[PDB]
């Protein structure tokens, strides 16, 4: 399965949460940034590898970042 | 009237109910082959197979082979025979190896039920999943379908021969 | 206040000229990078996009028509104040068989004067490949002042498409219910357009054409042929040639149409004397056509009690097999225009390719059959243009489904029932271009491999293993013994393709029995195998354009998008536009195929010289029958060997095409570039060229970007056409010309 | 005409679960709607909603997830996924707390945070033969 | 048996009876379980 | 002489592809009639190449074994004209050409919307850089000393 | 006549102007002094 990570460079703007589309990520309270949320990958093994959520993030160099590894089905998208 | 439907009833597999796939025909004549027929042991099923496989086997070669002969020669039909023949065991290597890489059973249309009722708590791939419930899909069941293939490949061919040498000399 | 029309939409002002970008809501912005640039011309014309109603696409539609129009017409124009002012076309008519067709004089600089060369007719010039001149002598043009006045009158056509276009854009713009009048638009296209532009060529042709053209052909030279306008005034100058206008048109009204044998022939084959199609029943045939197409215009009800309603007949073919049916298509149909655009295209391309078929297997025009460069270019153009418009056609229809396909709106219907089964139809598709791919080339390349073995019996050839094309010999003669059995009222088969006696003049073959053999079966095979290929990739580019099981929402990406991520082991060109990409590749495969063979087999096998005891001798000698069959063969004996004539041109009036051969190989290999490489290399290296450009000061405002990766396999797929296709146009060209 | 009442009116397409969704693993989305609204399957093509509970069966996460995400264009809100193993081992995945992850609910602890930005990730020549 | 038989008794031997030898190990190989 | 080639005037194949030419040339004039224009065309072609021939014979030029007149680019000014001089012109008009450039990019690149007018030229102002260029050799060593050549250490660079 | 002369202001217009202009005073630089292989000094 993929290694999703999270960076306190996180604004909160949940817009890498709604652009998965495995449901891998999710918005959870924080007190770093101004909306008090950050994100988090608790589901990594739904994730695809797909970097949308990272094509939806507004910070500089990103507070997502996907790093692909080991493959499975469920990573490698087979329906078969 | 429609004659496309959803495969017994169910819209999401990947398969449907078209007047090929499950007409009276196609239930009949899939049931009357080999691969199929019941009452056949895997052995007789693989010596159908065979023997049918050999028999339109030794054709090709024979008519087109390297050293093919208008007229009959019998250097011409002992080329295809062994041809033939070597194909015939060329796949059954691959049978052989298939059979060896794929189940690891030897009886089934049991086990799936003894693991459905007395529990199943082991490393699986054995003793649960099982894909397939036919005497087809056990060890000693393809061993000895890949032995009837053999067998009756052989013999096959050295009929289809005989019948070729026949046809050409008295015909 | 027209029920029609809308009065004065938009206003003529030249302020929305100094502001690009104008149309789309994203460009109106302005640049900030230089991929601005290049998305300022990739949706120019993309007006789904610049305007969210119907109606105003529409009429954008409809004045880029007018634009298109005019252009054309400036560009016939052009044609013809060229044969006016530049050409030999005097000179030609004087002598059709010993002089060569030039339309273009070279001026002297650098040099380039070598390429005004020796065409006859006291002339120097570029040989002409279009048929113009062939064209003009069908018509009846026997002066260059006449050819004047039709560039005159082109310029003012087009003038009038313009003022069209504009007017029907900022003055008096169309309803969308007046576009949406599909059954009055097929009524007119049929009637007026096909049917009365059918009826007033057959009386063009009757009136001006016949006579001209047979005085022409009597040997009377066209100083003392009488003006066109004098064969109207005076109809004893028409009745001499034709004996039956002393009849007038009392005949015609009187149902004695016998009457009017003398120039309304079915003769069929060709005049032993031009070597092109009777112009006779060329009028002949244009008049049953006007006839026939007139009366296919009164078939959709448009404003009557009468007619059919194409939404009433669409829904009442239904089936146990297709569900609903055509239910919905008429909806499809009137509310999109990419639907339109596909099978307009598609249908468009077939009919160019058929065109080219037609052209030199019948040639319709006079001294145009032993003129085999332009033979030879009119046929491969047409096929070229035809691929093109079928690939245009596939991709419209994409986006037809990646945009105006509404789900709800067809349920149960064909459309719906196509994209139910599509990994059906995709899989069998693969299934047969592998079948026909694994027969067609395996075959050559087993000739080739028993060739190179030194088995010669062993081969797939007419002295071998023979493969007989028995059903287009049956065809073949079905033909020639269709006058008299069949088509009892012919004297002569269609075309001497199908068989009969070798048709020569000025002793050059015009046309003559093509044989098939072996030979011509692998290579059809090969036809049939390449449009099987470039069907699948448009066809899979078609249906899976909205969804599939990698990308199961395809459609919410576009229809223009490079890829879904490297995820899912890789999502690249999953798009539909992605398809059209390779299907253009695909495409230019099988054209280039199509014409080789085609080029290859007239050489071999039909073009020549007749001795004067018969004796057949062609331009290569028959090579075709037992070398086509390996691809060692057609590398050697086509295409190092018909290539000496474009290599050994340099210093001769063809060094142009060599040059052309050169920078197309060039081209060609310039695509590669884009084709094989990706953009973060690209955008690192401009990043280290934007490091020195800042370091001087002098880095732009606009930020320079790498080409998008839809662009780079635009780019790419565009060079690559480029290269290929002008490499095979300057071999082709220099080849027939030299020979 | 189909095995449940609930299933929404598709005619069945040759684009859903193959034989891994009987031995691996497969998908259920259910939800409830007000009307029979026609809606496009992730799969194949059109089908037809039930006026009330709605069960749909799929090969992947992602098709249930597709097909939920379509259903918030019909003000569709309370559609749910499970995970059906080989045998009736239903475990529900999308709602996992009965609040969307796009909205922040108490209970819910980071997964995968570092705290730092992507220039204080270690340098790899020491992250090796180790 | 002379040195001019070898070619006829190895080519044969090597080019074929090797390969299908190797491809039944390295499958079995390749294919294996734990 | 220079490298073992000859010069032109004395290079006898350098007559013979003369020769050769007019006698082509010739050739193809025979096939026309009287003073028509395209026997005017193949009589200009005649004497041009004449014309070319005679000056490449006179001109310091060096000609080979293939009667072809070769450049002697190692820097001596007897062969200054082949390559030295063109040099210097080229120098001149592409330093003209960057340095009007790199003007009109500063320039502009002081106003409100620098990149506006980058597609829409300001025409006034470019015209005004643009016949400034003429002295770009001094231009470029009169800023090069006060340092607003050369950017010091706000140009950007990579990570590494 | 504002907004068209802006319009001949703009990169393309320009860029042809300056490029058909150039292209015709080298063309008719090599008619009047044609095949010049060295500096005329
Ligand atoms: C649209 C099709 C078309 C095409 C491809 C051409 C192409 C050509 N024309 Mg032409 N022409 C056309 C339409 C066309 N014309 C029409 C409609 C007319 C009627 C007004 C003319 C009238 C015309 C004349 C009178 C002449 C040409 C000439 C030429 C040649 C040189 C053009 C040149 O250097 O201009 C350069 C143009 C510019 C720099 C303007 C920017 C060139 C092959 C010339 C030629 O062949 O010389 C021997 C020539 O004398 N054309
Ligand atoms: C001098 C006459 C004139 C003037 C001032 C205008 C002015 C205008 N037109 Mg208009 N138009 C005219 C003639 C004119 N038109 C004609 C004759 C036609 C019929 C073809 C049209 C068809 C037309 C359409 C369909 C549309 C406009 C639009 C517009 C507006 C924006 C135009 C723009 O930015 O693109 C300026 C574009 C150009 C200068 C490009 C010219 C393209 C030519 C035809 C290509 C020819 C090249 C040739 C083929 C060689 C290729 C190599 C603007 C109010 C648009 C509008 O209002 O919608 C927002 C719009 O959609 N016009
Ligand atoms: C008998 C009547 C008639 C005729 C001859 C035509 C002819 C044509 N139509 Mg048309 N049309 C008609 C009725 C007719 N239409 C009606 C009733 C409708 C309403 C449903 C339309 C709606 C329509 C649309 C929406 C479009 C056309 C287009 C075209 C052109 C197709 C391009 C082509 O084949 O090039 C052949 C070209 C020629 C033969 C050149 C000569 C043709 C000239 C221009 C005569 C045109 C006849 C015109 C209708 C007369 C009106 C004059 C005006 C003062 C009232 C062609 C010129 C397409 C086009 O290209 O747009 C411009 C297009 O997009 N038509
Ligand atoms: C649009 C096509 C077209 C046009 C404009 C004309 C025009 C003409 N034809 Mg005509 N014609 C045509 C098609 C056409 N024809 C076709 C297809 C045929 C083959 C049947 C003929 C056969 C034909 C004959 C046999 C004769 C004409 C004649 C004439 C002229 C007198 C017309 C007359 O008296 O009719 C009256 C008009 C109406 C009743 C309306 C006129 C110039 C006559 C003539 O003067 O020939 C020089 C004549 O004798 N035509
Ligand atoms: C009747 C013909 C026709 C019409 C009306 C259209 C119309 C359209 N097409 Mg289309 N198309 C056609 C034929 C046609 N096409 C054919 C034959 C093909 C197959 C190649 C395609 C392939 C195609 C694709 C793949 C796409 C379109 C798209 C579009 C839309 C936007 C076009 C645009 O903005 O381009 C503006 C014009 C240009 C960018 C011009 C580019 C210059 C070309 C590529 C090079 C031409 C070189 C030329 C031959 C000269 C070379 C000589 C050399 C020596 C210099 C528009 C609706 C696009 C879209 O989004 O649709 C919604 C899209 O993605 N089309
Ligand atoms: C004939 C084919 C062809 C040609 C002409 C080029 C040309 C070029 N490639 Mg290239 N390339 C090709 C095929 C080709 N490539 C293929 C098949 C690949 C494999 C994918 C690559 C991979 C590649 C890489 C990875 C790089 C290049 C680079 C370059 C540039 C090198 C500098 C140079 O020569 O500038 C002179 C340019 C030319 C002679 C060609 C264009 C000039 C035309 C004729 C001007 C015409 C104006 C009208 C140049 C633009 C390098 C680069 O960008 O350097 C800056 C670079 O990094 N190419
Ligand atoms: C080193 C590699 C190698 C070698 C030595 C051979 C050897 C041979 N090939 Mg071959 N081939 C190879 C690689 C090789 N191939 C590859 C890589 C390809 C694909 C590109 C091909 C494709 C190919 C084709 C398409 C054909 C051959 C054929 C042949 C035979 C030559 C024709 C002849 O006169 O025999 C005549 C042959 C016989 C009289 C009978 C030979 C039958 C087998 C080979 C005998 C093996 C005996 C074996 C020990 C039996 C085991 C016991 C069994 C009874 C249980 C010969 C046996 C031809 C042939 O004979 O087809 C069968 C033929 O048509 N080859
Ligand atoms: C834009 C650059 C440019 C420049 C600087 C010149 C410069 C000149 N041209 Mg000229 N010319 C140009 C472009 C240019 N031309 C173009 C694009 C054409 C159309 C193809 C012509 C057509 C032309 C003709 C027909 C004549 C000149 C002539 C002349 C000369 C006297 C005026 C002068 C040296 C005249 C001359 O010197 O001939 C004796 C002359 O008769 N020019
Ligand atoms: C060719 C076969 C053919 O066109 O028969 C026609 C057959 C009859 O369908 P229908 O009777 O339902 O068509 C009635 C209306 O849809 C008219 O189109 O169509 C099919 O079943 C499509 C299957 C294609 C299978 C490809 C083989
Ligand atoms: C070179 C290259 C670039 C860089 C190419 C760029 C930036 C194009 C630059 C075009 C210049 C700026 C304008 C065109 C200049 C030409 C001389 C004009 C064309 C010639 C005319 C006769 C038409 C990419 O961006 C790219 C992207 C994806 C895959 C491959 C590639 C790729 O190979
Ligand atoms: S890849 Fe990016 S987007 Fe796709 S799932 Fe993993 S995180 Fe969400
Ligand atoms: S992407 Fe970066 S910014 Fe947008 S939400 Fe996820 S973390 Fe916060
Ligand atoms: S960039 Fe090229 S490779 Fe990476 S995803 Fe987009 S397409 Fe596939």
């Amino acid at each position: 399965s993929h290694t999703v990570k999270i960076y306190d460079t996180c604004i909160g703007c949940t817009q890498c949460v709604r652009a998965c589309p495995t449901d891998v990520l999710e918005m959870v309270p924080w007190d770093g940034c101004k909306a008090g949320q950050i994100a988090s990958a608790p589901r990594t093994e739904d994730c695809v590898g797909c970097k949308r959520c990272e094509t939806a993030c507004p910070t500089d160099f990103l507070s997502v970042r996907v790093y692909l590894g080991g493959e499975t089905t469920r990573s490698l998208g087979l329906a078969y | 009237v429609s004659f496309i439907k959803p495969y017994r009833q169910d819209p999401f597999v990947g398969h449907l109910a078209t007047p090929i796939t499950t007409s009276a025909f196609t239930r009949a004549y899939l049931k009357v082959l080999p691969a199929y027929r019941p009452g056949l042991t895997p052995l007789s099923r693989g010596a159908e197979i065979g023997f049918t496989h050999g028999y339109f086997l030794i054709g090709p070669f024979y008519t087109y082979g390297p050293l093919r002969s208008v007229e009959f020669s019998l250097t011409s039909l002992a080329a295809g025979l062994l041809a033939a023949i070597t194909l015939l065991l060329i796949l059954t290597v691959g049978l052989s190896i298939y059979g060896q890489v794929t189940y690891d059973v030897y009886d089934n249309a049991l086990i799936v039920k003894l693991v459905r009722q007395m529990v199943g708590s082991e490393r699986t791939q054995d003793l649960p999943q099982i894909k397939g419930t036919s005497e087809l899909d056990t060890v000693l069941g393809w061993q000895k379908f890949s032995e009837g293939f053999f067998s009756g490949g052989l013999i096959g061919s050295i009929v289809a021969a005989v019948g070729i040498a026949l046809y050409s000399t008295y015909l | 206040k027209s029920t029609i029309v809308d009065f004065n939409p938009v206003e003529t002002s030249f302020e929305k000229w100094a502001k690009p970008g104008q149309f789309s809501r994203t460009l109106a912005k302005g640049p900030k990078t230089t991929t601005w640039i290049w998305n300022l011309h990739a949706d120019a014309h993309d007006f789904d996009i610049q305007t969210n109603s119907l109606q105003e696409v529409s009429r954008k539609i409809f004045s880029a028509h007018f634009g298109q129009l005019a252009v054309i017409f400036l560009w016939l124009s052009g044609m013809h104040f060229h044969g006016a002012y530049f050409s030999n076309y005097s000179a030609w008519l004087t002598n059709p068989t010993s002089t060569k067709p030039s339309a273009q004089i070279v001026w002297p600089i650098v040099g380039q004067e070598v390429l005004n060369a020796d065409v006859g007719g006291n002339f120097q010039g570029i040989q002409i490949t279009s048929g113009f001149f062939q064209l003009w002598r069908a018509e009846g043009i026997t002066s260059e002042v006449e050819l004047y006045w039709t560039a005159v009158g082109g310029l003012v056509a087009s003038f009038l498409m313009l003022f069209a276009g504009w007017f029907h854009y900022h003055k008096a713009a169309p309803k969308l219910e007046w576009f949406q009048n599909v059954e009055s638009m097929l009524n007119h296209h049929l009637a007026g357009l096909l049917g009365l532009g059918s009826l007033s060529w057959a009386g063009h042709q009757i009136h001006i054409a016949l006579p001209i053209n047979k005085l022409l052909d009597l040997g009377v030279s066209p100083e003392e042929i009488p003006l066109p306008y004098e064969f109207i005034l005076n109809r004893d100058l028409i009745a001499q040639l034709y004996p039956s206008f002393n009849k007038g048109l009392t005949p015609f009204f009187t149902l004695n149409w016998g009457e009017y044998s003398d120039f309304l022939t079915f003769k069929g084959g060709l005049n032993p004397v031009t070597g092109g199609l009777w112009l006779t029943d060329t009028a002949h045939h244009h008049l049953a056509i006007a006839v026939l197409f007139i009366v296919a215009g009164h078939m959709y009800k448009t404003n009557w009690f009468l007619g059919h309603s194409i939404k009433t007949i669409l829904e009442a073919h239904k089936g146990p097999f297709t569900g609903e049916g055509h239910k919905g298509l008429y909806e499809v149909l009137t509310t999109s225009w990419h639907a339109q655009l596909a099978i307009n295209l598609a249908l468009f391309g077939s009919l160019s390719i058929i065109v080219a078929h037609h052209m030199y297997a019948m040639p319709p025009y006079p001294y145009i059959a032993i003129d085999y460069p332009t033979q030879l270019s009119l046929f491969t153009h047409h096929v070229w243009i035809g691929g093109f418009c079928i690939v245009g056609g596939a991709a419209h229809g994409a986006i037809f489904f990646v945009r105006d396909y509404n789900a709800a709106n067809n349920y149960n219907n064909l459309i719906d029932r196509v994209i139910r089964h599509r990994d059906a139809i995709i899989s069998h598709l693969n299934w047969v271009c592998i079948f026909l791919g694994c027969h067609s080339f395996g075959l050559y390349v087993h000739n080739d491999t028993m060739r190179a073995l030194g088995r010669s019996q062993d081969l797939f050839s007419d002295n071998a293993i023979a493969l007989k094309p028995i059903f287009a010999q049956f065809i073949q003669n079905l033909h020639t013994l269709a006058p008299g059995s069949t088509a009892p009222n012919a004297l002569t088969t269609v075309s001497y393709a199908f068989g009969g006696d070798v048709i020569s003049v000025g002793s050059k073959i015009a046309m003559m029995p093509i044989s098939l053999g072996t030979a011509d079966f692998l290579v059809h095979h090969i036809h049939a195998f390449t449009i099987h290929v470039t069907v699948l990739i448009l066809l899979k580019g078609v249906l899976y354009s909205r969804n599939s099981r990698l990308i199961p929402d395809k459609a919410n990406l576009g229809f223009r998008f490079p890829c879904d991520g490297p995820g899912r082991g890789g999502t690249c060109q999953v798009s539909a536009w992605d398809h059209v990409f390779l299907g253009l590749f695909w495409m230019y495969n099988s054209i280039s195929i199509v014409i080789f063979h085609f080029s290859w087999k007239m050489q071999s096998d039909v073009w020549g010289t007749v001795s004067p005891t018969g004796a057949v001798s062609h331009i290569t000698g028959g090579n075709f029958a037992q070398s086509s069959i390996t691809i060692n063969g057609w590398l050697r004996d086509f295409l190092w060997s018909q290539a000496a004539q474009v290599v050994q041109s340099y210093g001769s009036s063809l060094s142009a095409y060599g040059l052309i051969f050169l920078g197309a190989h060039f081209i060609w290999a310039f695509s590669l570039m884009f084709l094989f490489s990706g953009r973060g290399y690209w955008q690192e290296l401009i990043e280290s060229i934007v490091w020195a450009h800042n370091k001087l000061k002098v880095a732009p405002s606009i930020q320079p970007r790498a080409l998008s990766i839809t662009q780079g396999r635009a780019v790419g797929v565009a060079h690559y056409l480029l290269g290929g296709i002008g490499t095979t146009w300057a071999f082709f060209l220099a080849r027939i010309i030299s020979v | 005409k189909l095995k449940q009442s609930d299933f929404p009116k598709f005619e069945g397409s040759t684009g859903g679960w193959l034989s891994a969704a009987k031995n691996e693993e497969k998908y259920v989305i259910i939800w409830t709607s007000k009307d029979a609204s026609l809606f496009e399957m992730p799969t194949g093509g059109t089908a037809k909603m039930n006026a009330g509970n709605n069960v749909a069966y799929f090969a992947r996460k992602e098709q249930c997830l597709a097909l939920g995400s379509q259903l918030r264009g019909f003000k569709i809100t309370n559609y749910k996924i499970f995970r059906i193993y080989p045998p009736l081992d239903i475990t529900l995945l999308h709602p996992f707390d009965g609040v969307f992850p796009e909205k922040v609910n108490q209970g819910r602890s980071p997964v995968g945070k570092r705290d730092a930005s992507i220039g204080g990730n270690p340098n790899p020549a020491s992250l090796k033969f180790q | 048996m002379s040195l001019d038989l070898l070619p006829s008794f190895f080519v044969p031997l090597v080019g074929l009876v090797l390969p299908l030898f190797s491809i039944i190990g390295l499958f079995l190989y390749i294919e294996k379980e734990n | 002489d220079i490298g073992g080639l000859n010069p032109c005037k004395d290079s006898e194949v350098f007559q013979k592809r003369l020769a050769k030419t007019v006698k082509k040339l010739e050739n193809r004039l025979k096939k026309y009639e009287e003073g028509t224009p395209p026997q005017i065309a193949i009589q200009q072609q005649i004497t041009q190449t004449k014309q070319r021939f005679t000056r490449y014979a006179d001109s310091n030029l060096l000609c080979g074994n293939d009667g072809l007149p070769h450049l002697i680019t190692d820097g001596r000014w007897s062969h200054g004209s082949e390559f030295l001089l063109p040099s210097i012109l080229f120098l001149y008009i592409s330093g003209w050409i960057g340095w009007v450039g790199r003007k009109y990019i500063r320039t502009v690149g002081q106003t409100s919307n620098p990149t506006e007018k980058e597609i829409i030229i300001d025409v006034p102002l470019a015209i005004s850089i643009m016949t400034s260029g003429f002295l770009w050799p001094f231009a470029a060593w009169q800023e090069f000393l006060s340092g607003d050549l050369i950017a010091s250490d706000e140009t950007i660079t990579t990570s590494p | 006549m504002k907004d068209f002369l802006k319009y001949l202001s703009t990169a393309p217009v320009l860029l042809t102007a300056w490029l058909t202009f150039t292209a015709g005073f080298v063309i008719e630089i090599n008619r009047f002094y044609p095949d010049a292989l060295t500096f005329p000094f």
